[PDB]
């Protein structure tokens, strides 16, 4: 008494289906498997996912449909103290939510770019070209490709930038994309998850769609059988090598949702004995398996081009945005039917940054919704007086600058920031709230306590798995840097300061409370670290 | 391994309050949940009340919701139950189980600790060895019993010759009659068995403290 | 509440036969949510079944179960005497939890003639004046089995004990034993008195007169 629910519960699946699968899946994980002892990358990915990642990802469904609240009166229910967890969450998402959507934009400017027979990127021969220009994917950084081009030269402008410090003028035909993007978040997150737990049904359903089309679309492809051996040829020397262990731990860390506080929100709506754990790994399986199968679709098109293309394979084969607006739309206009590709292709982008951006949102409004009932009975007016904050400040990322502002936060807005931030939710929760309290907690839900392996993980595995994320991180860190632009020490102070912007919380949040709170010191800690109980 | 041991209970007037006790032993007692199911004369099983490992969560039946409160010691490994106001429907066994796995039920029980809640006062049963006829003819294994009458509350030990004969030993149950139990057992041993060895009905009592022993000749 | 209610309430098989009971809920149960317990006489109930398909620890394979939703059902393979018991099912779908009818599971046997051994009062009873006359009916099947009490020629009724011993695991047999109770002053009063066994084994009551003599 009393908190809305899920419709259907298949709502609250997809819904974290949805908010788990994005552009990650397709862009990343095939990447790691190409550049790690191909599919013998698995063992270290598997077992990094099974005691780092799964335990991380569980626990934040379990924790936040147990307290029932949004992420700040979560952690103000479980651990007081430690509510600045909550307070950093959420603002995670609020800095995550500037940069994001602008991938979603760049997927519906080119998904309106390619209505024709004719796709842009495939020629040299455009306005926008240069000399430098190649057919397809080059060694040398200096010619980009005719898909590089157009992404870079045309849609961005990015060439009209300089660096950061120069955003140039805005792009309105990208604020146009990244405004029909957030009314698509408004109307969806509008009536709340009532409304986003029914939408999810497209933007989550949609993708596997488009990749079963794709996916027999790539496999019937000459060369298509080439991919899958750069894909899934095990080396397993990489096994012994630590530096794969790492992008195992981070890869399976960042592909779950955990330190957003979305989980948090979207299943504290779940009904309270409503089976999580079933929910918690079911989901997370078809994260991962979504990901192995998107891996197909995207290495089977790789084939056909160092097959059809005469393309290097190392070129073709990339991470990030690189992959999916330049890399596969340019083997897809070699394809016959190309637009219709295309066209599916681009809209699966977006529905795949969809219902993930749902759930980044969700989490601020469940949050503040929970913490504030100004703005929970006022919503639908908070998302606009949200989304306005964001699509105002969005321009910024329309710009002729646009990437570079989108890197920026890439790498910083969720950084070691939701890192330290899971962290201390891990330690939070399994010393400082205690696992004991915890294990019960589930029993009184599912009905049955969470096995030894669990509590383990939580309490030992799932600490230092951040930590070995979290040191690795910055035994290999290096001031931001995109192409052959270097941004500058000023940059980088103010990517810090948006990541010290969130965990700054949860010690200023701890400070805040502590001062608030009478009695000597053991007196003032126990009674900030008493449960909402009673 | 795992033993439930269950303490306390026995007669209470209606209205007055009593606490029960289970001790645990043979497992991690602040790990599993616990729940006491109660069992009426008439063998009807009730879930009474259910407290989780660190019993930060409590359930009770409608019938003693708010009359019994079921506490928990994970240092000393023992589930209470803090009855008040007992009623006479609260008669029954209670049993200590576990109790955690919801799935799994309840794995293991206890001995159980026997409740009577009637506003009767303790009895003494009044025993009396039973002679048979001495009518001829004698048959090739005779009968004898011992008669256990106007006794309150149960139990009653009743053994013959301290336990040492159980063959063909039948001891009847009680019966609750205007607030007294009678209760009866019958033993057939050969028929120079008795009486040229000594057979003697024992009779146990704990609530009123009556040991007794009765044997006779068919005087 | 959910209501569980099981049938048969008493059911006789005898060894090596097939048995089946079922339990039946007044609202659904999630099928890994009910379970089944086996209460032996005088015993502590102990967990049988779990989930509705699961055997307990040192359950015997013999054991079986099965049902979903709102009807589940325990069933024998092949019966043996270590399996009379009152067999108890359970939901733990909601609270409050709750516990079925119960199934009281007795081995069926041979009919057998009851032993009828009636006793007079004691001569330490008639002191407060109390005179109970007691009548023993001993291993005999089936279960029911009615007394007859009559002082003189005439039965009488009131103020008699019936005590029914539960089936024992040795010749799986039962046995009964009635109390007369009267009065010392009233006991003198009528001089035979006799109780007869009316059961299925034989159209003749089986009778035990008596007399001070
Ligand atoms: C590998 C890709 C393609 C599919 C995803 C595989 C994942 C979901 C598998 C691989 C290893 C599996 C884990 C192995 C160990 C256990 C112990 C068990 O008590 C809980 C489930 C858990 C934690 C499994 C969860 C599922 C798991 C993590
Ligand atoms: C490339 C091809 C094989 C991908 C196709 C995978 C599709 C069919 C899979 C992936 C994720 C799956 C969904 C995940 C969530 C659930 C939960 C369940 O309560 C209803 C089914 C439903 C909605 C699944 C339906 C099938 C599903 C959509
Ligand atoms: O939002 C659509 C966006 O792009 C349009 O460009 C199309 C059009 O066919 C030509 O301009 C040419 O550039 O091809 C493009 C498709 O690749 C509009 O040019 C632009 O104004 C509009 O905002
Ligand atoms: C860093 O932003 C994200 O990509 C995260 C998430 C996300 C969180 C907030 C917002 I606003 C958008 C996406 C989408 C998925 C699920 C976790 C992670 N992605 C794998
Ligand atoms: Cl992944
Ligand atoms: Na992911
Ligand atoms: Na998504």
């Amino acid at each position: 008494d009393e908190r809305e629910t899920w419709s259907g519960k298949v709502d609250f699946l997809l819904s974290v289906i949805g908010f788990a699968v994005d552009l990650a899946n397709v862009w990343r994980f095939p990447y790691l498997c190409y550049k790690n002892g191909g599919g013998a990358f698995l063992v270290p990915y598997g077992i990094m996912l099974a005691v780092g990642g799964i335990p991380l990802f569980y626990m934040e469904l379990a924790l936040g449909q147990h307290n029932r609240k949004g992420a700040i009166t979560c952690w103000g229910r479980l651990v007081p103290l430690f509510k600045g967890i909550g307070y950093a969450v959420v603002l995670i998402a609020f800095y995550v939510d500037f940069y994001y959507n602008v991938i979603i934009a760049w997927s519906l400017r080119f998904f309106f770019a390619s209505f024709t027979n004719s796709l842009p990127w495939t020629s040299c021969n455009n306005i926008w070209n240069t000399p430098n220009c190649r057919p397809f994917e080059g060694h040398v950084e200096g010619f980009q490709s005719a898909a590089s081009e157009y992404f870079n030269r045309y849609i961005l402008e990015l060439n009209r930038s300089e660096g950061i410090h120069d955003l140039g003028a805005i792009k309105w035909d990208m604020a146009l994309c990244l405004l029909i993007v957030y009314l698509i978040c408004y109307f969806s997150l509008w009536k709340g998850i009532s409304t986003s737990g029914k939408v999810v049904w497209f933007t989550a359903l949609f993708p596997y769609a488009v990749l079963l089309i794709l996916l027999i679309r790539g496999l019937t492809l000459p060369g298509s059988f080439l991919g899958i051996q750069y894909y899934l040829t095990p080396n397993f020397s990489a096994i012994y090598k630590a530096e794969v262990w790492v992008d195992a731990a981070t890869q399976v860390f960042f592909s779950l949702g955990p330190g957003f506080g979305v989980l948090l929100a979207y299943a504290s709506y779940n009904k309270y004995h409503n089976n999580v754990y079933k929910d918690a790994l079911l989901t997370s399986f078809i994260n991962s398996a979504t990901s192995f199968i998107a891996g197909f679709v995207i290495f089977s098109v790789l084939g056909y081009m160092a097959h059809t293309l005469g393309v290097r394979i190392e070129d073709v084969a990339t991470e990030g945005p690189g992959l999916v607006f330049v890399v596969y739309p340019a083997a897809i206009a070699t394809m016959p039917a190309s637009t219709f590709w295309a066209l599916i292709f681009f809209m699966m982008l977006a529905t795949l940054g969809l219902d993930s951006s749902f759930g980044g949102s969700e989490a601020i409004i469940t949050a503040l919704s929970d913490e504030f009932p100004k703005i929970k009975r006022n919503r639908e007016l908070f998302v606009a007086g949200l989304f306005s904050l964001y699509f105002v400040v969005g321009l910024a990322s329309c710009t002729q600058g646009g990437f570079y502002f989108f890197h920026l936060l890439d790498r910083y807005a969720a950084g070691y920031s939701i890192l330290v931030a899971v962290f201390f939710e891990a330690i939070a929760v399994s010393w400082i709230y205690g696992t004991n309290r915890f294990s019960e907690d589930i029993r009184d839900m599912i009905g049955f306590p969470p096995g030894r392996y669990w509590q383990v993980c939580w309490r030992f595995v799932a600490p230092i798995f951040l930590l070995f994320i979290t040191v690795y991180g910055l035994i290999g860190y290096e001031p931001l840097t995109y192409a052959d632009y270097v941004y500058p020490s000023w940059a980088n102070a103010l990517g810090w300061c948006i990541a010290g912007s969130s965990v700054v919380m949860i010690p200023a949040v701890a400070i805040f409370k502590l001062l608030s709170t009478p009695g000597s010191l053991r007196q003032r800690f126990t009674i900030l670290t008493t449960p909402w109980r009673d | 391994e795992v033993q439930l041991v269950e303490s306390g209970g026995g007669l209470v007037k209606p209205g007055g309050s009593l606490k029960l006790s289970c001790a645990a032993s043979g497992f991690t007692f602040s790990s599993y949940a616990m729940s006491w199911v109660r069992q009426s004369p008439e063998k009807r099983l009730e879930w009474v009340a259910e407290i989780s490992s660190g019993g930060r969560y409590i359930y009770y039946s409608d019938t003693v919701t708010g009359r019994f409160t079921i506490s928990r010691d994970n240092a000393r490994n023992i589930l209470h139950l803090e009855m008040s106001s007992l009623r006479s429907e609260d008669t029954a066994m209670y049993y200590c189980a576990r109790g955690e796995v919801r799935q799994r039920g309840f794995d293991y029980w206890g001995q159980g600790t026997t409740l009577t809640v009637s506003s009767a006062k303790t009895t003494a049963p009044s025993v009396y060895p039973l002679a048979p006829v001495c009518g001829d003819t004698t048959g090739s294994s005779v009968t004898l019993g011992c008669l256990v009458k106007g006794y309150f509350p149960e139990p009653v030990t009743l053994t013959w010759n301290s336990g040492s004969l159980s063959s063909g030993v039948h001891t009847f149950p009680a019966v609750l009659q205007s607030d007294l139990y009678t209760l009866s057992s019958s033993v057939t041993v050969t028929s120079s068995t008795w009486p040229s060895q000594s057979i003697t009905c024992n009779v146990a009592h704990p609530a009123s403290s009556t040991k007794v022993d009765k044997k006779i000749e068919p005087r | 509440e959910n209501v569980l209610t099981q049938s048969p309430a008493i059911m006789s098989t005898s060894p090596g036969e097939k048995v089946t009971m079922t339990c039946r809920a007044s609202s659904s149960v999630g099928s890994s949510y009910l379970h089944w317990y086996q209460q032996k006489s005088g015993a502590s109930p102990k967990l049988w079944i779990y989930s509705t398909s699961n055997l307990a620890s040192g359950v015997p394979a013999r054991f079986s179960g099965s049902g979903s939703g709102t009807s589940y059902s325990l069933t024998i393979s092949s019966v043996e005497a270590e399996d009379a018991a009152t067999y108890y099912c359970q939901q733990f779908s909601g609270y409050p939890l709750t516990f079925g009818s119960g199934t009281k599971l007795e081995m069926k046997r041979a009919d057998a003639a009851p032993t009828v051994s009636i006793f007079p009062p004691s001569s330490e009873q008639l002191t407060s004046g109390g005179a109970s006359v007691v009548c023993f009916l001993n291993n005999f099947y089936p279960k029911d089995i009615n007394v007859k009490w009559k002082i003189d020629g005439s039965e009488r009724q009131n103020g008699v004990l019936n005590s029914w011993t539960d089936q024992d695991s040795k010749d799986s047999t039962y046995s009964m034993s009635s109390t007369l109770t009267l009065t010392k002053d009233e006991y003198e009063r009528h001089n035979s008195y006799t109780c007869e066994a009316t059961h299925k084994t034989s159209t003749s009551p089986i009778v035990k007169s008596f007399n001070r003599n």
